[PDB]
């Protein structure tokens, strides 16, 4: 699919230590590239993969003082929502953001987001053409009221289209060994007798990237789709994502089950079968 | 509203014994973001990472705990998750046919 | 690079 860049903030007021966290991520694509957490040492954008380590200081620089000024604006947001919604100084409430763009054919946007969480549940969101918003509640109303008043939809706007997708081709190039070449799932099957008419093929797909991925099982030709257990695809720990999917088959026949995977990785959907 | 964690436990590569590994428990679905994940080897909590506070399209949150590990056939892995929405810790046992 | 998000609540 399109490639994307987008960040993801959330700010939690903590009266028991007397303050708010602010924690803020990005990633281009499935691939997280920086963090900023407000109760780490020296509150500062930080890199998380080798690519983006060779911004210079002003970059680093930039982004830091950026997203302090927004851990302020958070902290106060969250006093103001408390205020918006009648509620107690003593709980711990969660003001949530996220942001992005995709990348189209041209360089140019494809489409973009801007949305906001209070406490888990939606409270403001720019809408699909970047010119409006859309407010969940009467709290979320007076927000509404002020951002219009700022012009604020303009400024995300010009953002999305301008330097987002700018500073998204920028990382696509520095990181293209991996968000631009697919690195393809390492797949095998295993078997475990789990009755006395069933046995549990498992078909694995490990170490992928993107996280992308379909596997499926088929006994010569038609999909199963009543039961194959499938798990939701996780992290590997390294960058790179994990899957498995299960089904039980009649103890006559495994060598007659196929797992089929597809992955970007891949110039070919890979077949396996028995165990 | 209060969402529970899910949770998985597994190897970053097929376990064998002997072959240094990587544990991962990875909690997710989950709302609002204070929890509590601890790896535990024998019952006995383990030094691990901890990913960055990140959240799916739906808003609920998700996290990656994790250790470098050498799995034998004695050693016991799980991990343990505390959180608003369990009354008790829920504690998945880590399977290396996941 | 991350946006100006600084307009308040």
């Amino acid at each position: 699919g399109p490639h994307s860049l987008s960040y993801f903030y959330t700010a939690v007021s903590r009266p028991d230590r007397g303050d708010s966290r602010f924690i803020a991520v990005g990633y281009v694509d499935d691939t997280q590239f920086v963090r900023f957490d407000n109760y780490a040492p020296n509150p500062r954008m930080e890199p998380r993969v080798p690519w983006i380590q060779q911004e210079g200081q002003e970059y680093w620089d930039r982004e830091t003082r950026n997203v302090k000024e927004t851990a302020q604006t958070y902290g106060v947001g969250l006093n103001t929502l408390r205020g918006y919604y009648n509620q107690s100084e003593a709980g711990s409430h969660t003001l949530q953001s996220m942001y992005g763009c995709y990348l189209g054919p041209d360089g140019l946007l494809l489409h973009g987001y801007r949305q906001d969480a209070y406490d888990g549940a939606d409270y403001i969101a720019l809408n699909e053409d970047l010119r409006s918003w859309t407010a969940a509640d009467m709290a979320a109303q007076i927000t509404k009221r002020k951002w219009e008043a700022a012009d604020e939809a303009e400024r995300a706007r010009s953002y999305l289209q301008g330097l987002c997708v700018e500073s998204l081709r920028r990382y696509l190039e520095m990181g293209k060994d991996t968000l631009q070449r697919a690195e393809p799932p390492k797949t095998h099957v295993t078997r475990h007798p789990s009755s006395d008419l069933g046995v549990t093929l498992r078909c694995w797909a490990l170490g992928f990237y993107p996280k992308e991925i379909s596997l499926t099982w088929q006994r010569e030709g038609q999909d199963q789709s009543q039961d194959m257990e499938l798990v939701e695809t996780r992290p590997s720990g390294d960058g790179t994502f994990q899957k498995w999917a299960a089904l039980v088959v009649p103890p006559g026949e495994e060598q007659s089950y196929t797992c089929h995977v597809q992955h970007e990785g891949l110039q070919e959907p890979l077949t396996l079968r028995w165990d | 509203v209060a969402r529970p964690p899910k949770v998985q436990v597994y190897s970053r590569h097929p376990a064998e014994n002997g072959k240094p590994n990587y544990l991962n428990c990875y909690v997710s679905g989950f709302h609002p973001p204070q929890i509590e994940i601890d790896l535990l080897k024998n019952g006995e909590k383990m030094n691990a990472e901890q990913s960055d506070l990140s959240f799916s399209k739906d808003w609920s949150f998700y996290l990656l705990v994790h250790t470098e590990f050498t799995p034998n056939a004695v050693d016991q892995y799980s991990c343990r998750v505390k959180h608003v929405t369990l009354d008790k810790p829920k504690i998945v046992k880590w399977d290396r046919d996941h | 690079m991350t946006a100006h998000i600084t307009v308040p609540y």
